[PDB]
RNA sequence: CCUUCUCAAACAUUCUGUUUGGUAGUGAGUGAUACUCUUUGGAGUUAACUUGAAAUUGCCUUAAA
């Protein structure tokens, strides 16, 4: 027997849990709505998972919408086998750069410039191709 | 409005104020203002026109306010009802 | 019914507002502080469009001058966002098609770019003011009766003088100088007036009427512009004849 | 700075490293790498740069690629209303003098309509290399061209100020496409600690061009941006030293 | 029925066309038939000055159509141009 | 009464939405009106009378013409009404396109097709080569009629209805 | 059933010239080379590739009734 959840792919831009829950509630109040968003550069992965109340609500909403078309996108939506356990994909965002540096004085960092460049000329010396500086 | 171009008055009930003009405030009644001053020779100057922002031959004035504070010398006052 | 399309539609519309005004506020950040290091331009403008379409650019650099405000719908797809909805809420222009005067100083000026894509705007003329008040305006008044959650047409000079006894004002044509030549603070004149509800230019849902409805969708969809740049200069038009029609 | 003979032994002995026997187009490209403390901070900025160079590797890119597989060719983007003003056969009378001719002059209107559909898009832009645009639109290009073709300094548009003052007329397009052509090598200034300008193709003119290029560019950008260390390679290469500057290094301690 | 016809289908262009192709009739025969010639015209007009000036007052709403207002007021100003100049 | 499998394949049509989309498309393509041709040919008439032609576009709607586009094969999608006075006329299209691998689509009403074409009726209106603007909307559209109509409706081929 | 930041000042008067600014993406994945970093926290950056806007679980109401 299948699951109560509905897999949804093909999710256009401007279609999120506002719109997900907003629309799909018409099939009954849904337990869960998740949209798979991007770890950075905030936007989605264009698919998400849902679950409503009972298997029947999933029947209704799915089959009603399974091939439904919108904007440029026809939305392939279908249930899953027993369970399938929506787990992960928390709401993400675009996590801004945190800049810590540079705690050390030019001692070890300008050193590591030195030793790193010296051993660099070592590296090109292994190539081997002979340079200077 | 309406410049009127081509191609004796009531003898003599109208055609009064021969080369003679009036001034009116803003406060003078708006629906009735230019009527007989256009129907009997002369000018109308409303302070309302100066809300865009003459005052020379003016003698008679018109104020419907309860009071005028203060007057002006060379201007011989009348209420609006005078025009009647 | 939801009409699921409509859902996403509103959404994207709303987004174009947010990201717009947000940018605008950051411009309002760097035109507040003159904190500019690298920006587009620190100078604002007004885009003056008149009528085949003859245009030009200026800058307001006030010099307080009244903008005339006529609200008409747009852009039809959008849920009001916060800051727009409030900055209007001052001008109470929701329940749309509400015409109002607003004096524009340079503390009035930059707050416009939020209102830009809503009301159509332009310096009025005399006969537009006198003619627009002479046919409209309403006063909320109490006396002798009337606990009154009710609005009164403008006739009675008793209320004219009476409520204007503060400023020593009779005869709302005094307010004309208070407005046309922009009298003291100007404010209680218009707050007084409880500003205006236009009749829509052409009524709707009829046979021949539906034509005119389309023609309006045409010209209204052209002459109403935007940048959406946060550098968007304001749009100004000649509203006089517009109010020969609308009022 | 810097010694001539250093980068000259690096470029000739580099011709040694490329002397050993698409993939070729991968190998032979000579790239100039440059670093610093940090590049311009906490802003993704797509602004490009017009470099002043000894000459342009455009013309060698053309002639040597006239037989190539990719066969690059030219674009430019006009504004809305200038399109009908400047025809295609207008601007052909002129550009020829330098041996350089555009193909197609389109409106972003057409990018937003016919050239959307991201496969129709990326397949329409990916067959190019050198790009043009106009500034006034370039501000609007981020959303239209989309997150793909800004991944190549190739495809990301150069900007230009085409419009004249006021009411643009074509003369400045005629001479100013030459201006954007002959002396200038656009280059991009991303975030991070690292930028590698894409320089040239080895099979083009003798190192006498390339070494001077290295000079003018190198000391050019050294000035303003206070770089840390500078390298050169051929697309693949373990880096080649030229100017190792620890002087301005200590500026790290200046602010911190 | 034609405009609701095409417009029922579509074809905005057609609708425009009909919009021009139509015309409003000319009253004028009855002005010469009913009030010949000059004086009979003057006769009752004052009844039309009542409404001319009333409507030329009126604030614009629907079933007013500020056009009507505009010609009304304009011919007020032309009438009063004829008396006030008269 | 029981109706043959080759009938009752009408009565299965496109939904509110998909139809709505199809007309979102074609309403771009209205074959120009008569007064239109009179327009352009009058203006050019005066032009070349005193004082460079991209291939025009429309939907190709002649029934004979339409079946002519098919069997070549040319067309891309075909719209077929559900009501023809001699219901005979169209009975073979849904088979035909079938065997020829053409995206046929049943859209309800002959007034509804007839109105996009500047006629009173069509019962068949179809297009093959389209401008590049909507080419994607086409590929997806036909993908939608495949997916909606075509997919689960193989059943209609058997099963006397009624 | 949505429609896209299509320009600025400055400088010098030349049918144009000079100069500084102004631009955050559909996503998915291929990837051999580096830079840089900081205490494992792997962070920002490095050639150039495939793609039907493809998929699976990286903690205001007159655009009504």
């Amino acid at each position: 027997e299948y699951s109560g959840i509905i897999y949804v792919s093909r999710l256009p831009h401007g279609f999120h849990e506002k719109e997900l829950s907003k629309y799909f509630a018409q099939f009954g109040d849904l337990k869960e709505v998740r949209l798979a968003r991007n770890k950075k550069t905030g936007n989605s992965r264009h698919y998400g998972f849902l679950e409503f109340v009972n298997k029947e609500d999933a029947m209704i909403a799915q089959e009603s919408m399974n091939n439904y078309l919108l904007m440029g996108h026809l939305l392939q939506v279908r249930v899953l086998p027993k369970g399938a356990k929506i787990e992960k994909l928390y709401k993400y965002k675009k996590r801004v750069l945190v800049e810590k540096g540079i705690t050390k004085p030019v001692k070890q960092l300008k050193d590591n410039m030195k030793q790193k460049h010296e051993e660099r000329i070592k590296k090109l010396a292994k190539s081997g191709i002979e340079f200077k500086w | 409005s309406y410049i009127l171009e081509s191609r004796k008055y009531d003898s003599p009930v109208a055609s009064l104020f021969s080369a003679f003009v009036f001034y009116v405030s803003r406060e003078v009644p708006i629906d009735i203002l230019e009527f007989l001053i256009l129907s009997c020779g002369g000018n109308v100057i409303s302070e309302a026109a100066m809300d865009q922002i003459d005052m020379s031959k003016v003698t008679h004035q018109i104020v419907d306010r309860p009071v005028l504070k203060n007057k002006v010398a060379g201007r011989t006052y009348i209420q609006p009802q005078w025009i009647f | 019914f939801v009409r699921a399309e409509s859902i996403v539609a509103k959404t994207l519309a709303t987004s174009r507002e947010k990201e717009r005004i947000k940018r605008v506020s950051i411009l309002e950040d760097k035109k507040a502080k003159n904190e500019t290091q690298h920006i587009a331009s620190g100078k604002d403008f007004i885009l003056k469009i008149t009528e085949g379409l003859i245009r030009e650019k200026t800058t307001y650099d006030g010099k307080p001058a009244l903008l005339f405000i006529v609200r008409v719908r747009g852009p039809l797809a959008v849920n009001i966002p916060n800051k727009a909805f409030k900055i209007l809420s001052l001008l109470r222009l929701v329940e749309t098609n509400t015409g109002v005067f607003v004096k524009l100083t340079k503390n009035v000026y930059p707050l416009l770019k939020v209102i830009a894509p809503y009301v159509v705007i332009g310096k009025p003329s005399l006969s537009s003011i006198r003619s627009l008040i002479q046919k409209r305006g309403r006063i909320i008044y109490k006396g002798e009766n009337e606990a009154e959650p009710h609005e009164i047409v403008l006739n009675d000079n008793n209320i004219v003088e009476e409520q204007l006894g503060d400023h020593g004002i009779i005869c709302v044509e005094d307010i004309i100088h208070e407005i046309a030549t922009m009298g003291e603070s100007f404010s209680v004149c218009n707050f007084f007036l409880q500003p205006f509800k236009l009749n829509r230019e052409v009524s709707g849902f009829g046979s021949l009427n539906r034509l005119r409805k389309i023609k309006q969708r045409e010209a209204e969809s052209r002459t109403r512009q935007f940048s959406n740049a946060a550098t968007a200069p304001v749009i100004e038009v000649d509203i006089d004849s517009l109010l020969a029609k609308l009022n | 700075a810097i010694p001539r003979e250093r980068v000259i032994k690096a470029v000739n002995e580099l011709i040694k490293f490329t002397s050993k026997p698409e993939e070729e187009l991968k190998k032979d490209l000579q790239l100039i790498v440059v670093n610093n403390k940090s590049f311009t901070g906490t802003s993704k900025s797509f602004k490009l740069k017009l470099l002043n160079v000894k000459h342009s590797f455009y013309k060698p890119w053309k002639e040597a690629s006239a037989t190539a597989v990719k066969d690059f060719k030219v674009l430019l983007i006009l504004k809305d209303s200038d399109i009908k003003k400047v025809s295609e056969d207008d601007l052909f009378d002129q550009l020829d003098s330098e041996g350089i001719k555009v193909d197609e002059i389109i409106c972003g209107k057409d990018l937003k309509t016919v050239y959307k559909a991201y496969e129709a898009r990326n397949a329409f832009i990916s067959q190019f290399s050198l790009i043009l645009a106009d500034d006034s639109i370039v501000t609007s290009l981020p959303k239209l061209m989309g997150g793909k073709a800004y991944n190549k300094v190739e495809t990301t548009p150069i900007s230009i100020r085409t419009h004249a003052n006021k009411e643009f007329s074509l003369t400045t397009l005629t001479n100013n496409i030459k201006k954007v052509y002959m002396n200038q090598l656009p280059v991009k200034l991303p975030r991070g600690t690292t930028l590698n300008v894409h320089l040239g193709n080895l099979e083009w003119l003798r190192p006498e061009e390339f070494v001077d290029n290295v000079e003018l560019i190198s000391e050019q950008l050294i000035k303003a941006y206070q770089i840390r260390s500078i390298f050169i390679k051929t697309n693949r290469s373990p880096v080649l030293p030229l100017y190792y500057n620890q002087d301005v290094l200590d500026e790290l301690e200046a602010k911190k | 029925r034609k405009l609701t016809r095409a417009l029922g289908r579509g074809e905005v262009s057609s609708a425009k066309r009909l919009e021009e192709n139509r015309d409003s009739y000319t009253l004028d025969h009855i002005i010469k038939e009913r009030y010949p010639s000059f004086p009979d015209a003057i006769r009752d007009i004052d009844d039309a000055l009542n409404m001319l000036f009333l409507f030329s007052n009126l604030p614009s709403t629907n079933q007013v159509s500020s056009k009507i207002i505009n010609d009304a007021q304009k011919i007020c100003n032309q009438w009063l141009a004829y008396v006030a100049k008269e | 009464l029981k109706v043959p499998p080759t009938i009752a394949q009408f009565q299965y049509t496109l939904d509110r939405n998909t139809a709505a989309e199809t007309f979102k498309l074609f309403n771009k393509y209205r074959p120009e009106t008569a007064a239109e041709k009179k327009e352009r040919l009058t203006k050019e008439a005066a032009a070349v009378a005193e004082g460079a032609s991209p291939k025009p576009y429309a939907v190709k709607y002649g029934l004979n013409h339409v079946v002519a586009l098919i069997e070549n094969k040319k067309a891309k999608l075909v719209l077929i009404a559900n009501d023809v006075d001699p219901i005979e006329l169209v009975v073979f299209l849904p088979a035909l396109c079938k065997k020829m691998g053409v995206p046929y689509a049943i859209v309800k009403g002959k007034a509804r097709l007839g109105t996009l074409v500047n006629q009173k009726t069509s019962a068949v209106a179809a297009l093959t080569e389209v401008r590049a603007e909507d080419e994607a909307a086409l590929a997806k559209l036909v993908s939608t009629i495949d997916a909606n109509f075509a997919d689960k409706y193989d059943e209609v081929k058997k099963h006397w209805g009624g």
